[PDB]
């Protein structure tokens, strides 16, 4: 732990600093940011299956060829609610040098 | 004046090892047997009075 | 957040696992700190940037 | 106290093995140069013919 | 003999919870860590807590 | 840098399961990824993910 | 939890609290074994000199 001293012209107190983080991140689900996040964070996949084995090109254009699982209009009823919203934690762990 | 310590922090350890050994004091209710010495022109300390 | 609408706790509760960058507080990475062990023990050093 | 588990909010794994390790050497007096009283009327010789 | 008092101002507290089995709810949050007493010396009103 | 990308390729977990299909989608993989299946799945009804 | 404001609910634990049995909506939906606790408590700790 490193307590960064108080910074002038600021009513805040002394700041504390960690660079060795051992954290678990949990997503609380609510609808004060968007109505859909009451079920969980969306899972993002491709707009279409692999066409003719051109996986490399599809990987390169991940910005465009991408869409969430729920928004796939063909999968509106073929996927259960538990297999289209992710509500599991994330393990955040790393260390730093001097 | 110890400017290192402030009330704008969760914890400030009052560290007195950066100074000399004159940080020592005297307990308020204690009895101490006192004395006084004298130094010659050479630096030789006399006995205690 | 707008203070007239929501509190700080309520605003953060919408995404408490969200992170923000902070250029106001930085982390200088010099070779001397890693290699010279004398710079890894600095405590509240008065320097200018 | 030479351990670094001082003034930290966590304090979860602290124990007598980690929290209050101590280095006695710093609690040293002015033992090297010590003096004592001398009796005036006592006869201790100072002549060596 | 009681000679004085101690000026408590803050308290550094922490909590950790580990469960052998998973949560009951398949989508439950589980252990939630809230804010308790981790405040500066300036907020001395809420001392000894 | 290499932050996120389509580093996974698996079939889809349909309500009527069909792992026998040789078709494949690609799934996004983040640095700090979900503590579960890389592809769309969660809270299995029979065992492990 | 109303709208994800878990922090505010945690803070007001003095007021927003009631025993399981006294919940008038749960007078018949919970078995007697899941509303009364009759298990021991493990008390274990040590002290310094």
């Amino acid at each position: 732990l490193v307590r960064i001293p108080a910074q002038a012209n600021s009513n805040l107190g002394s700041l504390n600093y960690y660079a060795n983080i051992d954290k678990v991140l949990t997503f609380n689900r609510s609808e004060q940011i968007s109505e859909i996040y009451k079920n969980g964070y969306l899972i993002y996949t491709t707009k279409d299956w692999i066409t003719d084995g051109k996986i490399a090109d599809l990987f390169n254009n991940a910005i465009s060829q991408t869409i969430s699982v729920d928004q796939v209009q063909d999968w509106l009823t073929r996927i259960a609610d538990t297999d289209k919203y992710g509500t599991e934690p994330v393990s955040m762990k790393y260390k730093s040098n001097p | 004046i110890e400017s290192e310590w402030n009330v704008n922090t969760q914890y400030n350890s009052n560290y007195d090892l950066n100074y000399d050994s004159r940080i020592k004091g005297f307990q308020k209710g204690e009895i101490y047997r006192l004395g006084i010495q004298f130094q010659d022109n050479k630096g030789k300390w006399s006995e205690v009075v | 957040y707008n203070p007239s609408t929501t509190n700080a706790k309520d605003f953060v509760d919408g995404s408490p696992s969200e992170f923000l960058v902070d250029e106001n507080i930085v982390t200088m990475h010099s070779p001397d700190v890693e290699f010279d062990d004398r710079l890894q023990n600095i405590t509240n050093g008065k320097f200018k940037l | 106290r030479y351990d670094k588990n001082r003034g930290q909010v966590n304090n979860l794994a602290v124990s007598p093995t980690n929290f209050n390790l101590f280095n006695p050497v710093y609690s040293q007096k002015n033992n090297f140069f010590t003096f004592r009283t001398i009796d005036y009327e006592r006869f201790s010789i100072n002549y060596f013919p | 003999r009681i000679i004085g008092t101690t000026h408590l101002t803050n308290t550094l507290s922490d909590i950790s919870v580990i469960t052998s089995t998973p949560t009951y709810g398949n989508y439950a949050t589980g252990f939630y860590k809230g804010k308790v007493a981790n405040m500066n010396i300036s907020t001395s009103y809420y001392g000894g807590r | 840098q290499l932050s996120a990308g389509l580093f996974w390729s698996d079939n889809v977990k349909f309500q009527d399961p069909s792992p026998q299909d040789k078709l494949e989608r690609l799934w996004m993989v983040y640095p700090w990824h979900r503590n579960g299946s890389l592809m769309n799945m969660g809270v299995p009804t029979e065992g492990t993910r």
